[PDB]
RNA sequence: CCCGGCGAGGGGAGUGAAAAAGAACCUGAAACCGUGUACGUACAAGCAGUGGGAGCACGCUUAGGCGUGUGACUGCGUACC
RNA sequence: GUAACGGGGCUAAACCAUGCACCGAAGCUGCGGCAGCGACGCUUAUGCGUUGUUGGGUAGGGGAGCGUUCUGUAAGCCUGCGAAGGUGUGCUGUGAGGCAUGCUGGAGGUAUCAGAAGUGCGAAUGCUGACAUAAGUAACGAUAAAGCGGGUGAAAAGCCC
């Protein structure tokens, strides 16, 4: 459309309160090493649940 | 010295009106002229 | 004691920037460093190497320990942009402005 | 305002302001509306009123007591290492110095010093003579004024 | 234990270790405040009274500051019609307080 | 003689916005909208120093009420009763007792009671 | 000097038992509402929701005098389908008894918020089965 | 010297009277976005102001009914040209 | 959307007859502050005391005062022993205004009182700058499309292979 004024401060942050980018909820470490992990992923040397992934 | 300490003769200075200054103040706006017409506006039109 | 890592003209605008820092407003600096880390996003890599600066430098020279240190102002403000000219209607040659931010950690022991 | 009569214009009407001349007064920068004419405030002066004021300010500097008077005050030349050491011991300052004989070395010294000055009796200027600590004169001053009052 | 009496042309009830205010006075601080003019006071039981000025009645007190407050503005304004003006004023004042008022 | 023109309207805005301050957003913040405000802050203000004491009348008016009505008695025969008995200078801010230890205001009653007719 | 005012924490309240077999609507309902106010009582302050807490041990019975029961009907349009709306004296009797009490003191309390916080107060329920015995109710004629 | 890609930017170390003069460097508002503190916002609605006010922090209030900031709640209340 | 008592309520809480009452405005009045002006006293270009009616006010008149740039006393005096400027607060006057003061600041500053004036912006759908806003909205320029691994490189779905 267009506006009728320019708005309030207050309005941009209730705007922008639901837009906000989302936690991660904490970190991974694997179930079947000491090794660190990405989460419900198999990681660069392929520790999961072992086997060999990512051969390149 | 005596310098600095002068003022005119009583009532002699008038002071006058510079009017366009304030709008609380009373005078301001077109000159005690009112609103509108040829003798608000700056001097053309009517002859003497 | 104190550090400020910044780096200003980093190519992102600063209401792209500031969206990700508000995660991280306050954390202390291994919870925050950690919650960048599960960030994917190419904006949370630039800004770890600018966080990350700001958190080596007390962890050396000047300083003395990291884990009472805390991200106390992190904030971004509006970079130089370069002016073009956007495609439009009846050869309409209206402004596009091409944003940079200037971002700004400081991380404190305070 | 020189070098352009063009008219931004292109009617009022058409959402904006009415952008009137690149000359007009409010134009950002190079003319407003009623910056400085050449100005001269320089009156005739009354003659009755400006001899009878004087009349006032010698008798008010003879009743404060700023008037020495001296009979023929005068250095040998218009040097101001004279006219000075003269004045370090009359124990003076900063004094206006008034020629009644208008002779050049007494009226071309004093030259050097900031706030002595020399003038001559004849139409005596009325603001220099409120200022100064004293007023030094002569006898001969004094003869000229009076007969320039009568 | 409360008391009224009178500031002037306006009433003002008052108790016992009470600081209160009225219109300036031309006692000091350091000089005494006594008032025979008690128009009643409240006791142990509500009070019968007609005629004011009790005699076996007072509030004894003293002034505790004499000052001027802040400065209250006044517009008198008429809208769309540019007329608009203003007066101030800040006004003088006494504190007492009561030390005074019998059983 | 060039004059600066607006080192005067700084304190003058100065004074406004100070006198703005407490107020939301523009208020306190912007000249324009200070202004409009400040204006009419002290009209309220100033009204409000005689509204105050009238609207206040109203709650002195229904608490002698409530004890003259727990005392069967009406709020107006009360008042006219004690206007017709003997002097008493009075106030409707009086009765303290009203609200609390509410034992009391009966003697004025039964003075106001005595003077009706 | 300076006027005294009321404050919630002093607030006292108590529950009160108002019978009400010999009443009728309103004559109830304007005591109720002045008493639900804190207007029967001192109240001295403009800003404190006062009243008193009101247990109705009945009204099944309050009789409306004269011939206003028959066309009071309560008149709402929600948002939905040309007329007004209605429901009748005899849904609030035979259904959830109270509310024909309800919003008969609805009216005589104000404006938005400050009416909802006087009515909360105040309770009917479905008529002699009330519910304050460990309450201990002061019981009150009118 | 630290971080970094050879980068960009900033800090540390060192320079000075001063870098709260660091290179767009003169002292420096307001528009601007962010931090930190006190207090508030889910019986809860309007020119956002006025009048009354629960509360809390601070000021040893010599605590002697007071100063400060904010303020649930609520009487009242229609912007300037 | 009741919505022709403002509403609840009221079949007497209505209306009518007689009469008493209360509440209800800066009105009527006293308290304390104050403006101008008649009368009188002092006796002043702009008053104050005693006494007095008085003081809502635009267009519009008329009188007075403040500051801003600069001059004159000011070639003097204060200044890195902390000046202009910046800003929060308090004091004070009817208002304009003026004064105190912590922080800041690294050189400047000052009345009284008169006179000269480019003399106080908030508006002209005004002019210029800094910079906000609707907005995390819309956009991917005939979709002569593209893939993923390795490599230049720090990095690669788009380069190179």
């Amino acid at each position: 459309a267009v506006q009728q004024n320019k708005p309030t401060r207050s309005k941009r942050g209730m705007r922008r309160s639901h837009d906000a980018l989302t936690a991660v909820t904490s970190l991974s470490v694997d179930k079947t090493s000491g090794e660190k992990h990405l989460r419900h992923h198999i990681t660069a040397d392929g520790y999961y649940r072992g086997r060999k992934v990512i051969a390149k | 010295m005596r310098l600095n300490t002068l003022s005119p003769a009583e009532g002699s200075k008038k002071a006058g009106k510079r009017l366009g200054r304030g709008i609380g103040s009373g005078l301001g706006k077109t000159g005690g002229r009112g609103h509108k017409g040829q003798k608000s506006r700056s001097g053309g039109g009517v002859r003497r | 004691m104190e550090t400020i890592a910044k780096h200003r003209h980093a190519r992102s605008s600063a209401q792209k920037v500031r969206l990700v820092a508000d995660l991280i407003r306050g954390k202390k600096v291994s919870q925050a460093l950690d919650i960048l880390t599960y960030t994917n996003k190419k904006a949370a890599v630039l800004v770890k190497k600018v966080l990350e600066s700001a958190i080596a430098n007390a962890e050396h020279n000047d300083g003395a320990d990291i884990d009472d240190l805390k991200v106390t102002k992190i904030f971004v403000d509006e970079g130089p942009s370069m002016k073009r000219i956007m495609p439009r209607a009846k050869g309409r040659a209206d402004r596009i402005l091409k944003r940079t931010s200037h971002i700004t950690v400081v991380v404190s022991d305070r | 305002v020189t070098g352009s009569g063009k008219k931004p214009w292109r009617q009022k009407g058409t959402g904006r302001a009415r952008s009137g001349s690149i000359k007009s007064p409010i134009w950002r920068s190079g003319g407003v509306t009623f910056a400085a004419r050449p100005q001269d405030h320089s009156q005739k002066v009354n003659k009755k009123m400006y001899r009878g004021a004087l009349k006032s300010i010698l008798s008010e500097l003879v009743r404060q007591d700023r008037l020495i008077v001296v009979e023929k005050f005068s250095v040998e030349a218009p040097k101001t290492k004279l006219l000075a050491q003269k004045l370090k011991d009359m124990a003076l300052e900063d004094v206006l110095i008034i020629t009644g004989e208008l002779d050049e070395n007494l009226f071309l010294a004093a030259r050097n010093l900031h706030k002595v000055d020399v003038r001559d009796a004849t139409g005596i200027d009325p603001v220099s003579l409120i200022a100064f600590d004293k007023v030094v004169m002569t006898a001969d001053a004094v003869k000229q004024v009076e007969e320039m009052l009568a | 234990m409360y008391a009224v009496f009178q500031s002037g042309g306006k009433q003002h009830r008052v108790s016992e270790g009470q600081t209160v205010r009225l219109e300036k006075l031309d006692i000091a601080t350091g000089e005494t405040v006594e008032f025979a003019e008690v128009l009643m006071i409240a006791n142990g039981e509500e009070v019968k009274i007609g005629v004011p000025f009790v005699d076996g009645g007072v509030i004894k007190a003293e002034v505790v500051a004499h000052g001027r407050g802040e400065k209250v503005k006044i517009v008198k304004f008429r809208r769309r019609k540019h007329y608009r003006k203003q007066q101030g004023h800040r006004q003088w004042f006494t504190d007492v307080k009561i030390t005074g008022i019998s059983a | 003689a060039r004059v600066k023109r607006g080192v005067i309207a700084r304190a003058r805005h100065k004074k406004i916005l100070k006198q703005a301050k407490g107020y939301y957003g523009a208020r306190s913040r912007v000249y324009r909208v200070a202004f409009q405000a400040v204006i009419k802050a002290g009209q309220y203000a100033y009204r409000d120093r005689r509204q105050r004491k009238r609207q206040f009348r109203q709650l002195w008016i229904a608490r002698i009420n409530a004890a003259a009505r727990q005392n069967g008695i009406s709020y107006s025969k009360f008042i006219n009763g004690l206007k017709k008995a003997s002097v008493e200078i009075d106030r409707k801010i009086l009765a303290d007792i009203a609200v609390f230890d509410k034992v009391a205001f009966t003697a004025l009653v039964e003075k106001a009671k005595a003077a009706l007719a | 000097m300076k006027t005294f005012t009321a404050k919630p924490e002093t607030v006292k309240r108590d529950w009160y038992v108002v019978d009400a077999t010999g009443k009728t609507l309103g004559r109830l309902a304007t005591e109720l509402a002045r008493r639900l106010r804190g207007k029967h009582k001192a109240e001295y302050t403009p800003h404190v929701d006062t009243g008193d807490y009101i247990i109705v041990l009945n009204a099944d019975k309050v009789a409306v005098t004269g011939n206003k029961r028959t066309d009071k009907v309560y008149y709402h349009h929600t948002g939905h389908i040309g007329g007004i709306k209605q429901a009748t004296f005899e849904e609030m009797i035979a259904r959830r008894p109270e509310r024909v009490i309800e919003i008969a003191v609805k009216g005589m309390l104000p404006k938005g918020p400050l009416g909802r916080a006087m009515f909360r107060k105040l309770k009917v329920y479905a008529g002699n089965e009330h519910n304050h015995a460990a309450q201990q109710p002061q019981v009150l004629d009118i």
